[PDB]
C-alpha cells in the first residue's frame, strides 16, 4: 500500500521494456512494428550480455521473416560475435545456425555450409543431441537448396543432370537420413515428419521416385497422427507428383483427388485451383481430354476469381491443346487468343511467341 | 588459362548426347520454415 | 545622347570577374543558393589572376559551408589550400588551413582537423601575425570542444563516469581558449573576448566545473551589455541558469531563466520564449512548486502548438502529466498522458509510447 | 483433313532459344529495340548448346543495349561475347567483340581501356590478314582519339592554338588513323567507307585548326554523298563546309553553303535543322555587317524555336536580335529582346546570360 | 566484445547554448575590385 | 607547373558543332542467317 508514487514511473523506457514490447508484437504477427521497438532497445543498450544476445537473435529472426535478409545478416552476425567473445559456445552454435540459414536464402552456399558445420561440430562436442539433430536438418536444407538453385529439373524421357547437382542432392539425402536416425532415437515425432517430407522431395528431384513414395507415405502417416490437415494435403500432393513420374497415372489421379477433397474442406481456393490443374494434366496423360477440359475449366474459374493472371494464361494454353486433341478448332482458337492476350499482359515472352505459332496453324483448319 | 569447363560462368549452355516420357508436370512444395522463437526473451532472471 | 557607341562590349556575354562579383552580392544578401551557381559559373569561365581565383575558392567553400554541403565545402577549401601552397602565399595558406580545419571539424574528422588548425597556428606564429594567431587558438579550442562533445549523448544529468579521452579533450579546449583570451585581452579586442568567455564557460560546464562556468558566463554577460548585443545577453542568461541548476541553487536559476524569457519576449522570438518556459517549468518542478511548474509548462505547450512543433508538444504533455500527478489531479493527468501517447505514436518516439502506456495503466487505478 | 492437326500440338509446347532470339532480332530490325531486348534476355534464360548462336545473341544484345543508351548492360553482354570468343579461340570473333567493347568504353569515357580493346581488334585483324576488319579497326581507333580530344575544352579557349598538348596529340593521332583507314578503304574500293572517313577526317582537322584541309575533306564527303544520293550526308557536308569557311574569314562563301543546308532542310521538312541553318545565316550576315538580313534569319530561327518549344534556342535568338537591333539603332526593339533574354536566361539557369542581359539593359536604357 | 552495439557492464533541459560561428567574408572579391580599379 | 594547371581556370559570336558521321550499326540480320 503506497501507490501515490508514480511520477517515478513516468520517466522511463527500460532496455528490457522496449525489448519485451518488440517480442509481443512479433508474437501477434506484426513484425514490422516489433523491429522498431527492438532497434529502439538497441539504442538504449544494456549491461546484461545474455539479454543483448537474445535481442540480436530475435532481431535477426524478425528481419528474416520480413525478408530483409541484409539486416538479418547484420544482427545474427553480431549475435555470433558476442557469443564468441564471452565463450557461450552454446550461444555460438545457435547463432551460426541462424547465420547459415540466412546465407542459404541469399545464395551464398559456400559460407552457409561452414556456418552450419560449425553448429554441428559444437553440438557434437557438447553432446547436445537436440542441437546435433537440428544441425543435421539445417545441413540437409542447405544442400537441398543448393541442388535446387541449378534446376530446370530434367528427368525428361531419359535425361542427364550435372554432377554438381546430383552430389548436392545426395549430400542432402545423407544429412536427412542422419537427422532421421537421431530424431527417431529421441522419439520426436514432429521432427520425424519434417525429415520424411524433405527426404521424399529430395529423392523426387534425384529421380528416385520409389524411395520418394516411401518417404511421403511416412509423412502422411505422421500427419494423420498429429491431425495436421495441411501436412496431410502436402503429402497427398507429393505422392501424386511421384506417381506421375512412375507412369501410374490412375494412382496419381486418386492422390490429387484427395488433395482436392482437403482443399475444399479447408476452403483454400488457391490450393483447390492447383489441385484442379494437376488433375487436368493427369487426365491429359490418360488421354481422357473431356475430363481434362473439365478440371482445367474449374482451375480457370478460380484463377479469374483470385485475379491470378499468370495462372489464367496457363489454363488458356492447356485448354487450347486439350480442345485441339479433341478437334474443336473454334474453341481452341478462342483460348489461343486468350493465351496471346495474357502472355502479352504479364510479359511471358515465351508464351507470346507460342500463342502466335498456335494461331497460325489453327487458322488453316 | 587452362579450363575447358571453368568458363561455365557464362549464362546457360553445355551439351551432352508403365512409364512417362515427356509432356509437362508441375512443382512440389517442401516443408515449413519452423519458427517457434517468439518467446526467448520473455524468460529472464 | 553623348556616348551611344556603347553595348557591344557589355553585350558579348562572359567575364569571370563579373560572375564572381554577382555571386558575392547574392551571398551578401543572404541567398547563398543562388550565389553558388554564379560562383561555379565563374569557375567554368576561369581566370588568369591567381589572387582572384583564391578568393573565389574560399568564398565558395564558405558559401557551401553555410548551405551545409560540407562535401563541396571541403572540395573548394582544399583547392584554395593547394593553390596557396604552390604560389608560396603563406598568409593565404594559413587562412585556408583554418577553413579546412573547421570543415573537417563538422565532418567529425577531428584528427585531420587538429593538423590543419595547428598549421594555421604555426604559420601565424612564424609571420608574427597576432590576430591570426588568436583566431587559430580559438579554432583549436572549438575543435577540441567539439571532439569532447562527440562522445555519447547518453551522458545526461549528470553522468559521473567521464572517460579520460573526453576530459583530456575538454581540458585541451580550456587551455586553448585561455591562451586565446590572453592574446585577445592584450590586443584589446572586446568582441573576441566575449566569444572566448562564452565558449570557455560552456566547456567548464561540460567538464563539471560549474563555478568556473558561472564566472566565465558572467564576463560574457558584462561584455554583451557593453555591446548592447541582446542576443548574446540572452545566451549568457541561459547558460547561467543551466549552471546554477547543476550547482543546486534552483532559486537563482529561476531568476536567470526569467531574464531569458524577458529578452525573448522583447525580441519576439517564440522559439526561445518556449524553451525558456520549459526550463522554468522544470526549475519549479525541482523547487516542488508544481502549481507554478504547470503554469510555465502550459505556456510552453501553447507556443509549441502555435509553431506546430509536434516533438515539443509531447515533451509538454509528459511533463504536465507528472506535474498534475504530483498535485493529485488524476483526471487532468490522464488527459495529458493520453495526449503523450498520441504524439509519441505520431512522431515515432518508441520510448515515449511505452512510457505513456505504463503511465495510463497506473493512473486508471484511481 | 489438315496436314498438321497433331503437328499443331507440337507448337503448343513452348518456345525454343533460337525462336526467342529470332523474334528479338526482328523487333530490332523494325526499330523497336526495347521489346527486342526482352526477347533476347528471354533466350538467354532458356540457354543453348550452340556456342556460335550464343555468341551472336550476346553481341546483338550488346548492340541493342548500346542503341538504347544502357551502356552498363551493353558493356556486360559485349564482355560476355569477348570472354566466350577467347575461351573457344575464335580469333575473328575475339576481334569483333573487342571492337564493340572499345566503342562502348569510348562512350562511357574510359578512353585508356578503349584504346587497348580497339588496338587488340587491329592486331588480330592484321594477324589474320583480314583487310576489311583491319580497316574497321582503324576507323574505330580514329573515332576513339577523336572523342578523347573532344572531351574537355569544349567550351574553353580555342582560337589560334594553343590548348593542352594532350588535345593536339589525340586529334593528330585521330588524323593518322583516319588517313590509314582512308588508304586501305580506297584500295578496297569501298566508297561508303571512304565517305565516312572523309567526314570524320574533315571534322578532326576543323577542331585542330587546319581549316583548309577540313574544306578539302568535306568537299570529298560532299561528292561521295551526291554519288549515293544521301541527302542527309549531303546536308552534313554543306554544314561542315560553312563552318570551316567562317573560320577562314570568307563569310560570303560560308553564307552560300549555309543557304544550301537550308534548302535541303526545307525539303526534308526537318524543322530542327532548318532552325540551326537560319541561326548560322543570322550570324553570317552579322559578320558581313548586313544587320537587316541578320534580323530576318534570326527571326525565322526564333519562330521555329518557339514552335519546337526549344527554350534554350529562344534565348539565343533573343540575345542575337538584341545586338542586331542595337547595331541598327532600334533602341526600343533592342530593349524588348534584352528583356526576353533576361527572362529566358533565368528560366533555364544560364547564369552567364542572366548577368549579360542585365549589363545590356543598363546600357540600352541610357540612350 | 568491445565494439558491439550498445552496452557497458535523462530528463529534458535544453542544455549548452553555444557561441555562434562567425562568417563575414562576403566582401573580399569586391574589395579586390577597387584594389585594381 | 603540372600541379599548377589542375584547378578550373588558367593560363596566359556563336558557332555550332562539327556534326560528326553517324555511328554505324548497319547490323540487324546475323541470327536469321544463322538459321543453318
Amino acid at each position: 500500500l503506497g501507490s501515490m508514487f508514480h511520477v517515478r514511473y513516468r520517466m522511463e523506457a527500460s532496455c528490457l521494456e522496449l525489448a519485451l514490447e518488440g517480442e509481443r508484437l512479433c508474437k501477434s504477427g506484426d513484425c514490422r512494428a516489433g523491429v522498431s521497438f527492438f532497434e529502439a532497445a538497441v539504442q538504449v543498450g544494456t549491461e546484461d550480455l545474455k539479454t543483448l544476445s537474445a535481442i540480436y537473435s530475435q532481431l535477426g529472426n524478425a528481419y528474416f521473416y520480413l525478408h530483409d535478409y541484409a539486416k538479418a545478416l547484420e544482427y545474427h552476425h553480431h549475435d555470433l560475435t558476442l557469443a564468441r567473445t564471452i565463450g557461450d559456445q552454446l550461444g555460438e552454435a545457435k547463432a551460426s545456425g541462424n547465420l547459415g540459414n540466412t546465407l542459404k536464402v541469399l545464395g551464398n552456399f559456400d559460407e552457409a555450409i561452414v556456418c552450419c558445420q560449425r553448429h554441428l561440430d559444437i553440438s557434437r562436442e557438447l553432446n547436445d543431441k537436440v542441437g546435433e539433430a537440428r544441425a543435421l536438418y539445417n545441413l540437409g536444407n542447405v544442400y537441398h537448396a543448393k541442388g535446387k538453385s541449378f534446376g530446370c529439373p530434367g528427368p525428361q524421357d531419359v535425361g542427364e543432370f550435372p554432377e554438381e547437382v546430383r552430389d548436392a542432392l545426395q549430400a542432402a539425402v545423407d544429412f536427412y537420413e542422419e537427422n532421421l536416425s537421431l530424431v527417431t532415437a529421441l522419439g520426436d515425432r514432429a521432427a520425424q515428419g519434417r525429415a520424411f517430407g524433405n527426404l521424399g522431395n529430395t529423392h523426387y528431384l534425384l529421380g528416385n521416385f520409389r524411395d520418394a513414395v516411401i518417404a511421403h507415405e511416412q509423412r502422411l502417416l505422421i500427419a494423420k497422427e498429429f491431425g495436421d490437415k495441411a501436412a496431410e494435403r502436402r503429402a497427398y500432393s507429393n505422392l501424386g507428383n511421384a506417381y506421375i513420374f512412375l507412369g501410374e497415372f490412375e494412382t496419381a489421379s486418386e492422390y490429387y483427388k484427395k488433395t482436392l477433397l482437403l482443399a475444399r474442406q479447408l476452403k483454400d481456393r488457391a490450393v483447390e485451383a492447383q489441385s484442379c490443374y494437376s488433375l487436368g494434366n493427369t487426365y491429359t496423360l490418360l488421354q481422357d481430354y473431356e475430363k481434362a477440359i473439365d478440371y482445367h475449366l474449374k482451375h480457370l474459374a478460380i484463377a479469374q476469381e483470385l485475379n491470378d493472371r499468370i495462372g489464367e494464361g496457363r489454363a488458356c494454353w492447356s485448354l487450347g491443346n486439350a480442345y485441339t486433341a479433341l478437334g474443336n478448332h473454334d474453341q481452341a482458337m478462342h483460348f489461343a487468343e486468350k493465351h496471346l492476350e495474357i502472355s502479352r499482359e504479364v510479359g511471358d515472352k515465351s508464351g507470346e511467341l507460342t500463342a502466335r505459332l498456335n494461331l497460325s496453324d489453327l487458322q488453316m483448319v | 588459362d587452362y579450363g575447358n569447363s571453368a568458363l561455365l560462368s557464362l549464362p546457360g549452355y553445355r551439351p551432352t548426347t508403365p512409364g512417362r516420357n515427356s509432356f509437362y508436370m508441375g512443382t512440389c512444395q517442401d516443408e515449413p520454415e519452423q519458427l517457434d522463437d517468439w518467446n526467448r526473451i520473455a524468460e529472464l532472471q
